[PDB]
């Protein structure tokens, strides 16, 4: 959660990185990762669903 | 290109050399300018001009001929965001473009370098051939000119330019004027 | 007394700059452009058989869209 | 000065205009995936091989022409000196005029 609304020109992933929430799998994980990285921001706007 | 408008070193009395080009000829790339008792004249060398032009046009034809023909190809512009496959296509096209740009740059640089080198080589070859025709009758000036120590009339100059020149029939007087 | 025979080459009032392996900018009497950087702005219809999809994508024509 | 200028010019040509690249395909994989991963590997390997060959050829050509132009400068200087010594001198053959 420390990465909320963060922005980057280069996101550096560490080999020690781990997941500590509900187990999840992303079909086409690479595509989502690549497009999010190319976007360069995690700027999240909440919407009134 | 080495232009020579303002006589570049001397007055009209003594002019013409290899260190500087001539704008006063249009009939050939290479040529001669001569002064003698009969007056002054200029002419062009068709042999070296034709050889150089042939080489230049040949390399141009090599460069331009055999154009590649391509009909169906990957999509190179995308209106969507898709990720892995689209990024791969973009990377492939960018790699091809960069490699071909580098190839064009290197090819043009090499071709220009060798064009200049071969033209200078043709000029030096012509000068060397003229110098070896003037076996001993003449003496090299260092500015691209030969001083002929005899009465080398317009017929003499024509023989030198066209290759029928005979050194011996002037050798005695040329040497006598050189050393005495 | 003597004659003078000078050898030389043609030059032009102002040539064109070119790149080389040695010199980054050197003048030459004549040069040609090897990059086609301009377009006619129109698609010639020959010799290739051009088919204009005015208001139709290829898939719409394939399926048989009424306006295709 | 002429030779040094040419050498530095070719060096600047070689080094200047560095390509800038920001986002690219993945080139290291922790999984086995088959067709797409093999295609990515092949693309990257092809690029690497082509650029390695280009670097090899470029360096060879540049070194060859550097040596050739330096020798040409030396010969040009010798020729110019020889033509200055129109007849006062006589060439020794070892690079010297008497
Ligand atoms: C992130 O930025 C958006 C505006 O772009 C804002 O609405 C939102 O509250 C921000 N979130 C945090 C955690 O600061
Ligand atoms: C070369 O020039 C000399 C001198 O005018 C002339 O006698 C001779 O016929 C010429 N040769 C040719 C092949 O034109
Ligand atoms: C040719 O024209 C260009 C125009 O910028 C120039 O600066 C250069 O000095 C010119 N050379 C000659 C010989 O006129
Ligand atoms: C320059 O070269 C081109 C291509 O060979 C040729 O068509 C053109 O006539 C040349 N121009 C001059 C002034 O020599």
């Amino acid at each position: 959660d420390v990465f909320q609304n963060e922005t980057w020109d280069l996101f550096v992933e560490r080999s020690k990185a781990f997941s500590n929430c509900y187990p999840y799998d992303v079909p086409d994980y690479a595509s989502l990762r690549s497009l999010v990285a190319s976007s360069g921001t995690l700027e999240f706007i909440t919407e009134g669903f | 290109n080495v232009p020579e408008k303002q006589t570049r070193g001397l007055f009209g009395a003594i002019a013409g050399f290899i260190e500087n080009g001539w704008e006063g000829m249009i009939d050939g790339w290479y040529g001669f300018r001569h002064q003698n008792s009969e007056g002054t004249g200029q002419a062009a060398d068709l042999k070296s001009t034709q050889a150089a032009i042939d080489q230049i046009n040949g390399k141009l034809n090599r460069v331009i001929e055999k154009t590649n023909e391509k009909f169906h190809q990957i999509e190179k512009e995308f209106s969507e965001v898709e990720g892995r496959i689209q990024d791969l296509e973009k990377y492939v096209e960018d790699t091809k473009i960069d490699l071909w740009s580098y190839n064009a740059e290197l090819l043009v640089a090499l071709e220009n370098q060798h064009t200049i080198d071969l033209t200078d080589s043709e000029m030096n070859k012509l000068f060397e051939k003229t110098r070896r025709q003037l076996r001993e009758n003449a003496e090299d000036m260092g500015n691209g000119c030969f001083k002929i120590y005899h009465k080398c009339d317009n017929a003499c100059i024509e023989s030198i330019r066209n290759g029928t020149y005979d050194h011996d029939v002037y050798r005695d007087e040329a040497l006598n004027n050189r050393f005495q | 007394s003597t004659a003078t025979l000078c050898l030389g080459h043609h030059a032009v009032p102002n040539g064109t700059l070119v790149k080389t392996i040695t010199d980054d900018q050197i003048e030459v009497t004549n040069a040609t452009e090897l990059v086609q950087s301009s377009s006619t702005g129109k698609i010639c219809n020959n010799p290739h058989r051009i088919l204009d999809g005015i208001d139709c994508t290829l898939i719409d024509a394939l399926l048989g869209d009424p306006h295709c």
